[PDB]
């Protein structure tokens, strides 16, 4: 990120989710179970920035993401920027592109979906609307505003 | 190698126009020339986790019309196998090791869809999942609509009753909205109006529709008058008291009906269609039911057979 | 003239080693080469006085796999025929005048045995009588154990769960205790231990067994890990709360499992086997269920046929 | 001491939970809702050591813990120590000894206990039986082994 | 005697504003200075043909707070009194020979009024008749509003939820439509919107009302926020989920809530009011349930006590 | 006021020995010299979320023996109060606005303690919460022992039956573990043995206990023989039959029974105590049920009456 004095270092063969909103950081570690490994991961919840001020920052080392795994980040930091990196150099830096689907992480607001009690990882069809994202469940086939799906 | 061979039958949303046709074509062939030993040696599970006599018997009868055997069950006083607790997934991983195809009805949406994730190579036909789909009797409504109108295009379709909750009208409408020329008439009180996600999909496809309050203002141009039931137990007594006489059909309301006009109703009708309409030539609901045998047959013969001698 | 021809099928205690074999041999023959019209023209009663979906459908399916017809019933909201009151004896003297063999399940021990005293010449197969026997799915467990291990001798068998009350483990154990070399492992809390009348019979036959507390202390030498359910509704909530995580199997507890090791469970499993084990190669419970079709088939083909062309 | 190899650089006065066993650092962030805050929060997991080898380690920049908070961690992070550091100088090393009352982060393994459906927080009476810590449900008054409560 | 002496409380429409104020006043007298033997020796019938634990408990406690005796029944599987399907009238006709007053709850609209034409000289207080009235509930609601606002005129009153079906809602609205300057805000899903019949009545009496889809739209200006329970059956699950937010309160939604705003709810609240709202000073649903005791006491006092002292 | 004034009786562990003696003492005062108007004007809630006719009848009679009023409910098919599945807390939160004390029975362990964190200032007395506590039962048991033995120290107390699950058993044991010199004899089938958690507690406080499989083994030395009901479901029938004898009393087993031995039983007794035991002078189970009236009276008196005179 921008600013470096008494901060963290850098890596060699790992990704760096930079520019992630405040509070949404930890959640991204939860929703996607990233800490669930042995790779040296480092976080920066509430960091110094230029435009957005305090952005959380995760740098899981020796771990790579696809153009899609990055797009799973899409709903929780459209601004963010995944940083593939090697030899201390940003080999490539991708951005959250809206996905065509979202599996495992989202829960079906349809209390009557067979999805719940059952041993199946959820799944929705994605489609941007004028002001939001429409998510359609693979099971009950009911569509919901992402504002309601992600809604607790 | 038949298109629907070994393919699951879950949502109308998954069946393309040609799919619908292969089913309705194969249907009439079977009604013209029955293949009674066609599915001989095949065992089929008739699992109704949500009891539903009319559909089940129509379904099972169809199965016997092609020579197959049936094992199954109805209602779930219990929990849906597991002596209570057991996931629908386990009770399907098991059953799927016995039969050649599962026909299922369930009170929860998604049910059949999950099912297909656990029956491996065993085709799962949905006979109704909660308020989601009922592919089955819609492939038979359609069959009925085409048998009597000769076509599924350039039709004038009116729909009455519980349009907000009738899961069969939503399907039929989505189904007909795959062919061209059709015009829709929606007659339902403001309380049970045809939802907007159905109307959007229509406007988005250049398909004409319009709302009306009386059957009389459209009875002259209607080819198919499709009546849905009124989920009475769902309303207030006084409210339904009102919103009735207005959306109830009588043989006299038929005075100006077109010569080729047919009346349909997924059944059962108790308040909606008066009994003095049964005798008029437009009454086609029981004939439509009978047609469930041929739609349900084609579907089974297609899913379980590579290439049919028809 | 087949050994099991027209003979009743009531207790594992009544089936000699060669009996078990003729059934498991005939079984595999039928799974290799099905005889679908074998029992054509035969009518069979599927009487489940104690509802039991999974077993009944597996049983009835088997019946249809050999060409037979089925009439029957499930649960007994009533009293077990007699419009209330009537003895099980009368309701069998009657039924036995219609069908060619009775398949019965009943909540009381002795039921099938009494039955055979009133069906005259009609073979009675027990599909479970109270807490006594369940010959049926034990002839299928065994079939499964031999199909995957190639043998029913010199095996290492571990048994987990409700061993005091699981009527299927008692049977399996008594069943395997008829062949030689087998070694038993009993893993169950002190509360549900394998009874002593089972252990006596073992010591009395020079058969080795031993008690263990963790699957891990035996996972390396186990050929068959046979999991029983935990009659939860039977314990105290806090007690079962404890005696769980200890006797629950997970795919990770499988790290050192033998290459040929199989996991079995009469089903249903909800707490006992984690869902992430299904995908590992040892998971064989659903395949074991499917095997109930072949064991149940052999049994019927044998009882109702003098000499089988196999 | 370790962070002065690939300089993540330690910071002044505050509290820095360190010597947590890897895979048990996301937990505390989660359980004790630690990322619910704003003070300069930095996190590093799967690090190096010796007899442990790895370790998670949260750093809560300037802001202190109670003597007991030092304890609640005792059930999860035994061998570990919160640093009562007063500006770079690691002065005040608090080592969390087993707490006697756990509230909120524990779940009563008793499926019949009143606590579950209702708006109350769990709470148990800690004691080291056979030394394997036996926790008592404030509600059902039933006692289970810490290794039964923790599982799920 | 007092205006309400030996009168009947069937509707919130058969009551005037003097009447109501008269009830609240008395209800305040009794709260401050209780008369525990005011109905000593009187016997009251708590007839709950329809089950309602919280109202029955309340009313009976108000019955014992004045020293009156009590007898009654609840949701009998087969209608209580008569004991065979005899008419409601023959039921009231008898109980009225035994008691000094009747409090009843019946699942049919107009039940209290019909009983009224049979109780002889016996006062009958309506506790609930189908989806029609429920006066005592409105009284305690008005008593709870008037106590905490100091008045019942020129009030900014917002009502959220199942405005379409909630009987307490329609009733409170009609009562407040007896006082002046009241301003209503109504927040509910158009499928559950406030009936026209009411907006039409407010239109006439010249009262200001507006529709809002969100609480935060007027949270700013409200004195009392009266929430309803959207009986989960009133809607299709997925429908419910998508409108759920429209009608649920949390502590954070309170930020810009006036100092004097109390949050009322007829209960049960459980899917509408987050428990964190509880500890806020606005929450007053429990204090509200508490005032049903003084309202019901006041009602009984007046009606069964001639020259009610105060 | 008195030590227990406005206190809560949730567990027999939150009570000391002064406490207990204080309750028995008061219970003796009231038995000898009754005060029928001690709670005149107080209203008590007899909330039996779980059905228990004998305890409810008892407690309510103790409630009317002091002149207090009563309101309450029983085993409602759908949880009482709230009337829809609202939380226990929202339930207590309201009733506490109506009453002066709450007596409740709930099928979930810890129900009385949770209510306690909601009854506001309202005393809640636990009548039974799942398989956890049931203090009032132990009080009357201690009151029945102390009255007929003249003491509660150095007593030879034998306990027979379902020692493993009986909550009254675990509780009496813990209470007597508050006094000195007590010696326990425990006679039950090892499958239903006295939990270690208790023998471990007796081990600490230095109390002598021994295990016996037969009553006649110690009949010789016992003062009080406290029998339990082995809930017939706790065991498999044939299992039950074979252990039945271990725990059943008859008159002839009494021959060498001490002069002072009383035979207690929390009831129901029906499969444990032969009716011939009834007419013996040792039988004291009914006198015991009789003392629940004075124990419950004592409890209510103390708790709702400040300066309890005696
Ligand atoms: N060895 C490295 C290399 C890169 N990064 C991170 O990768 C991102 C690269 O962004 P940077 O080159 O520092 O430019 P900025 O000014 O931060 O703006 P931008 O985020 O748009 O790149 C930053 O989070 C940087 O900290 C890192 O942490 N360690
Ligand atoms: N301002 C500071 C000071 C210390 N630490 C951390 O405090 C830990 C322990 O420091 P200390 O006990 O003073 O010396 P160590 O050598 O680390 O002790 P040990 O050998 O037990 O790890 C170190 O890992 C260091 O990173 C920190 O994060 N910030
Ligand atoms: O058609 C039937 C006869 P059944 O009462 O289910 O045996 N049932 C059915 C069909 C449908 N809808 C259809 O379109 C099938 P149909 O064309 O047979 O009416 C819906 C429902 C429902 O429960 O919502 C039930
Ligand atoms: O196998 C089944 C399937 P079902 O639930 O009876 O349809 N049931 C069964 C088997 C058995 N035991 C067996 O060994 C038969 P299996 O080998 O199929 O598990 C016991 C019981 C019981 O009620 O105690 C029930
Ligand atoms: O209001 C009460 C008891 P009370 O007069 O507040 O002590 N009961 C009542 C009111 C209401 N009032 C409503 O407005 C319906 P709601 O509770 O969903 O808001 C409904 C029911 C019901 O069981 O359907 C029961
Ligand atoms: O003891 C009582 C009434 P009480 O306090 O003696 O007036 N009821 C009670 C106690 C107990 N006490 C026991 O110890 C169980 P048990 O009656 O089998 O010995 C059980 C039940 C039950 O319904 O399961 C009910
Ligand atoms: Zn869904
Ligand atoms: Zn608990």
């Amino acid at each position: 990120t921008h600013d470096n004095k008494l901060q963290v270092e850098a890596i060699k063969r790992g990704t760096v989710i930079d520019h992630i909103p405040a509070q949404i950081g930890f959640k991204l570690l939860s929703l996607f179970k990233l800490t669930e490994t042995d790779q040296r991961i480092t976080i920066g919840l509430n960091l110094p920035s230029g435009e957005m001020g305090r952005k959380d920052l995760i740098k899981i080392e020796n771990t790579f993401l696809s153009e899609d795994q990055v797009d799973q980040l899409a709903l929780y930091a459209p601004q963010a920027t995944v940083n593939r990196i090697d030899n201390y150099e940003v080999v490539g830096k991708s951005r959250p592109s809206l996905p065509e689907r979202i599996d495992n992480v989202l829960v079906c607001p349809n209390s009557n979906c067979i999805s719940h009690a059952e041993p199946v990882s959820s799944s929705f069809a994605v489609r941007k609307r004028a002001n939001d994202i429409a998510l359609k469940c693979k099971y009950c086939e009911k569509e919901f505003s992402h504002n309601v799906v992600l809604a607790n | 190698a038949n298109p629907l061979y070994q393919k699951h039958i879950i949502s109308i949303n998954d069946l393309s126009r040609d799919d619908l046709n292969l089913v309705l074509a194969t249907a009439a062939k079977l009604k013209a020339n029955p293949q009674p030993e066609l599915l001989k040696h095949k065992v089929i599970a008739s699992c109704f986790f949500e009891a539903s006599t009319r559909t089940r018997l129509s379904f099972e009868t169809s199965m016997h019309r092609l020579g197959a055997s049936v094992v199954g069950f109805s209602d779930s006083a219990n929990t849906s196998l597991g002596k209570k607790g057991e996931t629908l997934a386990d009770t399907i991983s098991v059953i799927s090791t016995y039969v050649d195809a599962i026909v299922m009805r369930h009170p929860q949406e998604g049910a059949a869809r999950l099912a297909t994730e656990f029956s491996g190579n065993v085709p799962v036909l949905n006979a109704g999942d909660g308020s989601n789909q009922h592919p089955t009797q819609t492939l038979l409504d359609l069959f009925t609509i085409q048998e009597t109108q000769g076509r599924l295009d350039n039709l004038h379709v009116a729909m009455v009753g519980d349009l907000k909750y009738g899961r069969t009208v939503h399907s039929l409408t989505q189904a007909l909205a795959k062919f061209d020329g059709n015009r829709f008439y929606f007659i339902a009180p403001d309380a049970l109006a045809m939802p907007q996600y159905i109307l959007d999909m229509l406007d988005e496809k250049g398909i004409a529709w319009s709302l009306h309050s009386s059957i009389e203002e459209v009875m002259a141009e209607v080819d198919i008058l499709y009546m849905t039931r009124v989920q009475k137990e769902r309303l207030d007594p006084s409210e339904y008291a009102n919103v009735k006489a207005q959306f109830v059909l009588r043989a006299s309301d038929l005075h100006n009906a077109k010569a080729n006009m047919k009346v349909l109703h997924p059944l059962p009708r108790v308040d909606e269609i008066a009994t003095d309409v049964d005798k008029t030539p437009h009454a086609w609901y029981f004939q439509q039911a009978g047609n469930g045998i041929f739609a349900r047959q084609a579907l089974l013969a297609l899913v379980l057979n590579r290439d049919l001698v028809l």
